[PDB]
Parts: C-alpha cells; structure tokens; sequence
C-alpha cells in the first residue's frame, strides 16, 4: 500500500515589491506524482530522440531541445488552466507537448512530414496548439505578443492569464521593456518569466543578472526551476495574482539546458561540460521527483521502471511514424498564405511556375 | 455631399466599431488627443478607453501587443503615426505578423489592421517622408493598400478590418482634408472595396497612366491638360499595392499601346519597377508601341528647402513631359 | 558698485543609488551671471521670433520650441566642456546656440535658405554643429548614438563625456534600455538626461509611465533628479555627472523637471490636455530667466536696469538676424544633389523622371 | 591556393584592423565564441576587447551605439548574425546613417559596415530565410553589396571598410564553408574590388545572365550545361545592389539581344525587377529580341519541409527553363 499524498519542503523564492511570496511547503498527491512524472519524462525521451534524428540529418536548420528543464514546462502546466495562455521562444518542445499536442505530431514536424502539426511547414521553431502561440524564433519577439494575449484576456473579461516565456538572453531585448510599460500601465494579467539557464548561446552581457527584478515597477519572484513542485506553487501563485486583478509579474525560474553548449575555446568547452555533469547528477528534474516519490512511498521504484517502459515505447512509436511519414506533397508549396480566402496563384522559381493557395 | 478623406477613414472606423466589439484602435494620441492628423477624432468619446487606446511610444512593444491581441481572436487597428515610425516596429509586421498564418500550417490567423499616413509631407525633411509601399508589398502574408480619395479610403479601411490577415493600409497626409464627393452608396456601412482591385479614374486610347495614393490627382490634372491637345489618357488607380490588380493594366495596355507608371516613392526597386518587370513579362508587352517608363520621387533623402522638395516629388509637369516622350510628341 | 559673486542655496537632488549628490549651494560669478542671462534671453527671443516665422508660413513642416527649458540648455553647456559631445531630439534650437552655432544660421536653417547651417537641406529638426550630433527625428533613435558617441569617448582615451538627451514621452522606448545596459557594462562616460517637460506630445507623464521617476528608470544606472528650471541647479547636477563619468564610474541618468510653454509643436496649441492656468503658475513662479534674474539682483551681482539693457540688445539682435534670414535666397535648385556621400568623385541622381538628373558631389 | 568564402572575408577583416586603429567589430558573439559561423575566428584573440566586442542580444541598441561611435570617427563593422535580425535595426540603419550625411549638408559623414548573412539557408524557415536586398537597395544614402566567392568578399569588405559611407555587405551563409581558387593578388592586403561595378562571370554571345550571391554559382552551371548544346551564356556577377552597374548590363544585352535575372529573393519590387525596369528605360531597350524575364524565390514565406524549400528557391533547372524560353529554343 502506498501514501496518498505526503507533504515537501520547497525553496523559498527571493521577492521583489512584494511583501509574501508563495508558501515553502507543498502537497503532492501520489496520481499527481505519476502524472508528473510520465510528462518529465515523456518529455526527456522525446527530445534525445529528436537529438539522435538531428545528428542523423533527418532534422534539418534547427532544434534546440529543453532536457534538463522539464520542470518549467510541466510545472507551469501544473500551475495553470487548459483554458489559460502560453507563449515562449524557439526551445517548446516540451510546452508544445504540455499543451496537448503528440510526441508523433512534434516529432513528424521535426522531420518535415506531412503529419507535423504544421504539416512540415514550420519545422523546430513554430509550432502552435490550443492556446500555445509559439514557437517563434526572433529573440525578444514573443514578449509583446503575449502582452498582447494578457489584453485579449482582460478585454474578454473571463478572468484566463497569459504566461510570455523569454530566456535570460533574451532579457536586454528593448521590446520587453516596451511590454513590462504597458502590462503595469494597464494592468494586464501577464506572467513575464525568464527561463535562466545561465547561458544566451555561448554576466559577460547582462549588467544585472537579477533578472527577477528588471521589470523594476513590476513585482517579481526567483524560482528553483529544478524542482517540479516549487515552480508548480510559484506559477499557483502568481496566476493568482493576475486573475485577482493585480497587473503583471515576474517570475525568473532558475533552470538548466543540458544541449547547445558548443563552445570551441577548449578550456571553456571543458568547463562547460564538468558543469552539466554536475547539474544532471545534483539536480536533475526527474530525478529530483523520482528520489521524492520513492522516499515518501508514493510510488514504487519499478513502477516508474514500468512508466519509463510505456514512454519509451511511445516515443519509438513517433520516431518511427516520423520517418516514414511522407513529406507534404509539392501541390500544397502555396497553401495557407491566408485565412479565410477564395484560392489565387503564388509564382514559383519562374514566371511558368504556378502554385494554388487555398486557405 | 462633401466628405474630406480624413472623414471618410473615420466613418469606416466608426462603422466598423459598432459592428464588431472585437474591433478595437491603438497608438499613439489617438484616443484622448482626436488623433494626430484628427482621423481618429470622437472616437474615444464615443467608445471608450477599452475600444480606443492612447498607447506609449513604444512602437515595437504596441505593435507586437496588437499582433498579439489579433492571434487570440481580437481585431486590433494599430496606427503608425507616420509609417516612418513603423521601421522600429516592422519585424512586428513581418515576422510575427504576416507569416504565421503559413507558418502555423493555417492554424493561426492574424486579423489586424496597421495603417497611418505614409510618403511626403511639406517640408518635413528625410526621416519624415519615406515611402513604404515596395517595402511592404514585397513580403507574403500581407496585403498593402494605398488609397487616394474619399470613396477609396472609407472601402478599403473597412475592407482592410473585415479581412483576417495582416493588411498595411498607407493612408496620405496631404490627401487628409481633400473634400470629394460621396455618392450614396459610399455613406452606407455596408460600403465594401476589395482589395487586389484597380480602378479606372479616367477612360481614353493614346497612353496607360497608373498610379497610387496621392499623385493619382496629379495624373487627373495631367490628363485634363494634355486633354486640350486631343491626347486622352487611361488613368488607372491601383488601389491595392499587393496583390495588385495586373490583369486590369494589361488590358488598358492593349489598348493603348503605352505605360507610365507614376509614384511617390523613391525609384530604385519600388512599385513601377514591378509594374514595368511584369509588363514586360506578360502577355501585353507586343501591344507595348514605346518603352514603358516610370515617374518617381528623386532619388534623395528628402531635402527640407521648398524649391528642393518641389523637384523631389512628381508633379504635374513631370508626368506631361514622360507621356510626351512616349508618345513622341 | 557690483558684488563680484555670491553663494546661493540650491534644491537638494533626489539620488538613485548615490550615497551622496551634488552640493546644495555654490558660488556665482557676476561675469558668468551676466552671460548665462543673456545666453537663455538670446534663446527665449530666438524661439519667440521662430514662432512668428512660422505662423507667417516663413517656415514650414515641423518647428518645436524649447521656451521654458532654457535652463535645460544653457545649464547643461555651463557644467561642460566645449570637448564635450552632447545629443539630443527635434527640440534642438537652444542646444545648436550653446553648442556654438550663431542666430543667423539656425534662422537661416529653419526658413530654409542657403544661408542655414544645412543650407537648407534639414530645416527644424536637423541641425548639427562641432560636437553637437542634432537634432534627431526619431524619437530615442538618439541615445543608442549617444551611447556610441560615448563609446568613441572612452576608445580614444581623452576623457570626453557624452551627454545623451530625450523625452519623458522618448523614456519608454525599449531602445533607452539597451543602452543602458550596454554603456553599465562597458562603463561607457554616458550621461543619460531625461527632459522631463510633463509631457510627450498631448500624452500626460502618469499616462503614459507606470513609474514616473525617470531618474530610476535605468535601475542598476545610478541618477539624479534634478530642478530644472534653476539654471544654477542645471549647472551644479552636470558638473557633478561629468565628473562622475570622468572618474571612469561609467554612465549616469540625470533627469531634469523643467516645462514647455508652447505647445508640442506649432499644429498643437497645447491646451486641449492641459489648462492655460497650469502654463501661468509655471510661467509666473519660475520662469528659468525670472528666477535667474531675481538672484542677481538681490544678491547685487547686476542691476534690474542692466538687465533690462541686455534685452533690448538681445531683441534687438534677434530682429537683425530675422531679418537676414527672411531676405537670404533659398538655396539654388542645381545643389539638390549634394552630400549624399562623403568622399566619394561626382556621380548623377535621378530626378522625378528619367530625363532628369542632378549632379551629386560630396 | 584554395580559400573558403568565410576565410576570405576574414582576412579582410583581419588586414583592415591592422590598416586603421579606428576601426572594430562588434556584435553577438563575434568575439570568444569566434564568430556565430566563425567568420571572426581568431579576431579577438589577436585585437582583443577593445576591438571585438560581444554585444548582448539588442539590434537595434547596438546597432545604433556602432552609428554613434561612427558619427564620432570610428569606423565600426557592426554584425548581424543574420540579416532578418537587422529588421529589429533598421531604423538605426536608414534614418540614423544613410540619411544623415545628406541632412546635415555633408557635416556629418557616417563611416559604418553592417555585415552577415542573407537569404536562404537549409531548414531554417521563414524567420531566418529573408532576402534583403531589393529592402536596402531602395535607400539613397546606402551603399549595398552582395559578395559571390571568395575573391567578392574579401575585396567588398575591404572596400566596404574603406568608404565613407553606410555599406551593407549582405553575405551569404551557404557560401561561407565554400573554397574558391584564389589568385595571390587576391592574398595581398591592398585588394580591393571597387562598390559599383559587376564582372563578367563567363563571356557569351547568345543571352545576359544576371545575379548575385549564391545563385551565381547556379547561372555558371546552367551555363555549363547549355554550352553543351550550343547555348553560349554570357553571366555576369552584380556584387554591387546599390549603385548597381547598369551600364555594364547594357553592353552585354546590346550584344546578346536577351536578358534573364536570378535572385534568391521574392519576385514582387525585388532585384530583377529594377533591372528590367532600367533595361527598358535604357539604350538596351531596342536591342532586345524578347522579353526580360525574371527567376526568383518563389513568393511564399520559406517553408520548412525539404521538398518544399528545394522548390522555393531557383535551382539550374529554374534557370536553364527561362533561358529556353527566352531564347525560344
Ligand atoms: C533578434 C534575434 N537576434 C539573434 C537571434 C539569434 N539567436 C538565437 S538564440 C540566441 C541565444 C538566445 O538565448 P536565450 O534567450 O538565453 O534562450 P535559450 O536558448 O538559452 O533558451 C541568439 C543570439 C535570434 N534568433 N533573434
Ligand atoms: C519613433 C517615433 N514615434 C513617434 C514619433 C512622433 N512623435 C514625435 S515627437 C513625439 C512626442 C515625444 O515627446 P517627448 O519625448 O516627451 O519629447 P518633447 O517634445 O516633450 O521634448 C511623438 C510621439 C516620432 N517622431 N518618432
Ligand atoms: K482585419
Ligand atoms: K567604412
Ligand atoms: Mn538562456
Ligand atoms: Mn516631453
């Protein structure tokens, strides 16, 4: 027999412009752990099989991949309502995933087939659902635009938030200064949240690094990004906050990327990769909840033995599905240039090449 | 009846707002102020801080909150105040804008709306009189429109809100308080202009003149000259810069047997150059009698001195002397 | 007989992670008095003389003034070298006079003659001088160049500072945050001032900033607020800043409360967003010359009746070089071409159409 | 010997700081991370942080900050890791620099390189594909150039270095990793290829073949293939956009009676269509026995799926099909 539910401690964040924070305490259910738990790492395998199909060049441009950080994307989830809105950069696997799409319409749209969930149109870095905007690949872009979701949300008047991801490299963009102005102006119910992995690619570039308190006027919380349930009670906390009418937060979730760290200054290189080594085996997502479960008898060691069985099973089901999918037929180069529109022709290489466009 | 452009913008906002609460206006002194140049004037008193919005300036931020409030189902009218200033905000337009529809495999739509006052003023100088019509009419997933007068302008604007993809409207500065007249059924709310339609202002048989935006009146007072010495022209508005209407200029130029393109904007790769290039590749180049040939701004930052400007913008004069060499006479 | 200087208290600044601000009196000389005095008449007359050109259609597209910040202009010249580099918006004619350029050539500029500092070419919002880069456009397109022109400071080792100038209404622009974080990390000798006029067009401050402390805006940036419709305060807040970023402290934002009399520009009669009454009290207790002019005289260092000269003088001048720059031919059509590069042989531009070509030489 | 495109500019680069103390690099990664696609490999090592400079990501901010330290009498090369980020900057680079000189009646030079990578690239999708050529082009006040091989890049940068004037050198990513044979002129450190001048590629007699960037390479092996059945192109490289060198286009028209043009970029307002615009204004007019066509990037937001981008960009097939057209043949 195992514990229903079991009580954890989890790190208290670092205010800014706020008197309380959200508590240091938490309760897991056990359905809650296995929920959890199957998304980590259903998340974890999916992105070192797009790692394996990159090197193989089935992948093409880019894909960058978020293992290490699991515990954002299924955290925020955890924090949130179907029915609220997410957008973030160009690492959304994973969120494309929490948001309800399949590992088999990700992956195929990693492959270019014609089952991607944008039908191979977009590829790594564009990549919509319900409610998830994106998957979009100008750094900084994204932070207006969900500005702009938070105010479709207060005018619709049904009491849903944004949550407008950048990443700490992102975080000297202009434009999301020009947001932070206008959220506190009018009070939209945005959650401004820096994903810090400590790297833009590869301090040297940030004259704060406290990146929690850069909306200045705009109240802010740090947040461990490593553990599932602290970022779980941070994102509770500040949806709450919007929805209660206060304006925008920040939320800084302190987190680590283990892929993109490729450096070619040798001691550097090297530096870098004890580090990872470090992180995973100190404060891997999973693993962290893995030590949890077990510990406080909410599940049993082989019964996340069986979960990881199920998951890998599903995601050799998806590599498979997408490498054999066709790609989309070249009839279709010129469909969806706009909505809701009688068809037109598009020019190809030459004024004899002719592509239909339909909506 | 006597509606100036200005006000002609302003019914087919108006008319737009009561019809559809997602329709909201932002930008810069729109709201309180009654607008820059007044088109968006009683707007504010009418609707209300939640439909009109007087924003910061902060033209990437405001433009990408629009394009943002438009994926998830609103139809915001974000305004330029001169689209000068829509360069800090143009990767807004482009990339987050007019390609995700495509890109989202038509899973995303972007119903917004950006327009402004576009090209020359008087005596504003080089960073205030920039024409934008061949830059955005380059870029697929969005539809550009140039309108000239009150008729124009009211039907595009609204046609511009009914549509669900991005569309720049460049509206004219100078054009704003132009009196025409406004048959009847130009005041309906239901006044419609589709866009990707040219239309013909003045019918005749020697030379096709096309133009957009404000120098179309200049083509009218050039023909209504050259009309005395027995020369008509076929003066096409374009209306839609992208998709524009090509099949309609073709016909007039198997007709005519000459083209003039006349624009605003600067020379080099703007909208005569495509006019020309796809003139030249379809089927209306053997009724081409002359060379086709283009009248344009100056190619030079635009000069403040009045005798300098004058001879940085087409005039009358100009577009008479290029459809003399064409027809050789 | 004349005082040859006095102390006077002046306002204590507001400080954004400064243990402690410029001081709060100094020292006047009669002779500076005297010529700051005439420096800000010269450019309150100036302006009044623009804005009658212009409602006479003598100068054309945009035209904004800058009476009631003459404290602004006049102060900040007073805590600076001449090899100091200074930028700013349209709102520019006091700054190209301190700067060095004469009555005559921004008259000339404005009324678009070839007599103009740009001959013509650039009119209200577009004039540059010897250390002066305008006269910008674009609103804050102007503080990322002066973060650079503040780069080039501190590449050539001279010890010259930059100061970089904007809006209230410019301070929301994301551009301002990026170099503020660029010129923190590279401690570039950037003063970063903020006009703070109460207004960005007909957009009142609390309307348009969440936070309207400009001074804190730069967050890790260290700032001053300062009063700045006192010249003497303008004086002390820059001499203060420069020295700071000479130390080699890196940038500074220095944000001065002063106010507009006119309007945003000449369309707008600036009275739809804010009352005439708001104007008179502004006008009426601190006008930048009144209050200068009140410090002289009670303090002895100039008689009302010398200053009351001055005027005459100033007003005097301001109708000669009026006059100069009503009568100056505009500029000669064949010189349309010109300066589109530097250094480069002669080349032709096109025209309105293909049989029209104007010369173009550097 | 043989060196890589990217070696090439790198010795330019290289040599041109060594030239002029006034002159640096700055811009995302540029410096210890040895170039987002190691074009500044060994820059920093060698120069040091006062002279390649990391900057964070901010486009528009350090854009600007290299037109100031230009404006002050630097010579900046300012870096974009690819041209589409330059949209977030490109007010900084049309309103700040290339205007200025002209607005401040020839005070104010502005001596600064915007350099990297345009157009297409393998997977990338429509963000990160744009062509910006025919954008800058446009501009009075620019100068705009777009290398092929190894020997383009490195005497444009190095001119580009050595105007005056805003340059942007619009380089191409495919082409980076590609080695050319590279005559010892080329090594020396005073080669310079003057901006404004094409080169003849390959002598012809049959049809002008006009390009830039990487579809050169594509016209040379249409060519090749042509040659074989009797079709002698005659292609020629631009590298300059603007002032593009017209007068050489016309002399090889005048010879071969026929034009094509090839671009990477979208078809509407584009590259090709200012140069047919200016072939039919032009002395060449009449020696043409057809019509100019264009080949192009077909007119969509670059798709992602590999068989769809292989069909949006012209491949030799493209190319060698509108010269049979041309030549009827
Ligand atoms: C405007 C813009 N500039 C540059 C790039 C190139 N670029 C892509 S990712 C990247 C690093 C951004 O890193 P960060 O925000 O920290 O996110 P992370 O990859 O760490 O999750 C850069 C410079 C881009 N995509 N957009
Ligand atoms: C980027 C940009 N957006 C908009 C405008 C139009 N505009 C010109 S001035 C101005 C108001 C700026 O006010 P402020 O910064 O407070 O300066 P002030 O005139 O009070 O000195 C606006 C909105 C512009 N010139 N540039
Ligand atoms: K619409
Ligand atoms: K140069
Ligand atoms: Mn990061
Ligand atoms: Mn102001």
């Amino acid at each position: 027999m195992f514990a229903n539910d079991a009580t954890f401690e989890i790190k208290k964040c670092d205010l800014h412009r706020l008197e309380e924070g959200p508590p240091v305490t938490t309760v897991l259910t056990r359905e809650d752990g296995l929920k959890y738990y199957r998304m980590m790492q259903t998340v974890r395998r999916m992105e070192l099989k797009a790692d394996q199909l990159y090197k193989q060049k089935i992948i093409r441009g880019f894909c960058h991949l978020c293992d290490g950080q699991e515990a954002c994307c299924v955290g925020l989830e955890a924090g949130i309502n179907p029915t609220d809105h997410l957008i973030t950069a160009y690492r959304a696997h994973g969120f494309t995933f929490t948001r309800g799409l399949s590992v088999r319409e990700i992956l195929a749209e990693l492959t270019g087939r014609k089952g991607g969930c944008a039908k191979g149109k977009g590829g790594s870095m564009h990549m919509y659902a319900k409610n998830f905007y994106g998957g979009n690949g100008i750094v900084g872009a994204q932070v207006p635009l969900g500005a702009g979701i938070a105010l479709a949300c207060k005018y619709n008047g049904k009491d849903e938030v944004c949550l407008t991801l950048y990443g700490d490299g992102a975080a000297n963009q202009g434009q999301i200064f020009e947001a932070y102005n206008m959220a506190a102006l009018w009070k939209l119910p945005c959650i401004f949240i820096c994903e810090n992995n400590r790297y833009g690619m590869g301090e040297r570039a940030a004259a704060s690094t406290d990146y929690y308190k850069r909306g200045d006027f705009i109240p802010g919380l740090r947040v461990d990004g490593m553990d599932i349930l602290c970022v779980r009670e941070a994102t509770r906390f500040a949806a709450a906050y919007c929805r209660s009418g206060k304006g925008p937060i920040l939320m800084e979730l302190q987190t680590y990327r283990y892929h993109g760290h490729s450096m070619s200054d040798p001691g550097v290189a090297y530096r870098t990769r004890e580090e990872i080594q470090e992180v995973r085996s100190k404060s891997d997502p999973i693993m962290l909840l893995k030590d949890r479960m077990v510990n406080s008898n909410l599940a049993s060691v082989e019964e996340l033995k069986e979960i990881d069985v199920e998951v890998r099973k599903e995601i050799e089901d998806a590599a498979q599905f997408a490498t054999a999918d066709p790609e989309p037929p070249l009839e279709e180069l010129g469909y969806h240039i706009y909505s809701s529109d009688p068809p037109f022709e598009v020019r190809g290489a030459n004024q004899w090449i002719k592509f239909k466009s339909v909506s | 009846l006597q509606v100036t452009v200005r006000d002609a913008i302003n019914q087919g906002m108006d008319e737009e707002l009561e019809r559809d609460e997602k329709v909201f206006l932002l930008g810069e002194e729109v709201a309180q102020y009654d607008g820059a140049y007044k088109v968006s004037r009683g707007l504010w008193k009418k609707y209300g801080d939640k439909r009109i919005i007087d924003t910061p300036i902060s033209e990437m931020g405001f433009a990408g909150i629009a394009v943002g409030a438009a994926m998830a189902g609103l139809r915001p009218i974000c305004e330029f105040m001169t689209f000068n200033f829509s360069m800090q905000a143009i990767d807004q337009v482009i990339n987050s804008a007019a390609k995700t529809y495509y890109m989202s495999g038509g899973l995303q739509p972007v119903p917004i709306v950006f327009r402004g006052p576009n090209g020359a003023s008087a005596g504003v100088a080089a960073q205030h009189s920039q024409c934008f019509a061949a830059w955005y009419g380059h870029c697929p997933g969005l539809k550009v429109v140039s309108p000239w007068n009150s008729e124009d302008a009211k039907g595009l604007i609204k046609s511009a809100i009914r549509d669900n993809n991005p569309v720049v409207v460049l509206e004219n500065e100078l054009m704003y308080g132009v009196p025409f007249e406004f048959p009847p059924e130009a005041q309906s709310k239901d006044f419609l202009i589709p866009i990707g339609k040219a239309k013909i202002e003045r019918q005749g048989t020697h030379i096709t003149v096309v133009s957009h935006s404000r120098p179309v009146g200049h083509c009218l007072e050039a023909a209504a000259v050259l009309s005395k010495e027995g020369v008509e022209c076929e003066v096409i508005n374009m209306r839609t810069i992208r998709p524009m209407d090509m099949e309609t200029i073709e016909a007039s130029v198997m007709k005519t047997n000459h083209l003039v393109t006349v624009e605003g904007g600067w020379p080099q790769f703007g909208v005569g150059a495509e006019i020309c290039a796809r003139i030249m590749e379809g089927p209306a180049f053997n009724f081409l009698d002359a060379p086709a040939v283009r009248v344009t701004g100056a190619d030079v930052p635009m000069p403040y001195a009045k005798i300098l400007e004058d001879n940085s913008i087409p005039q009358v004069k100009d577009i008479i002397f290029a459809i003399k060499k064409t027809l050789n006479i």
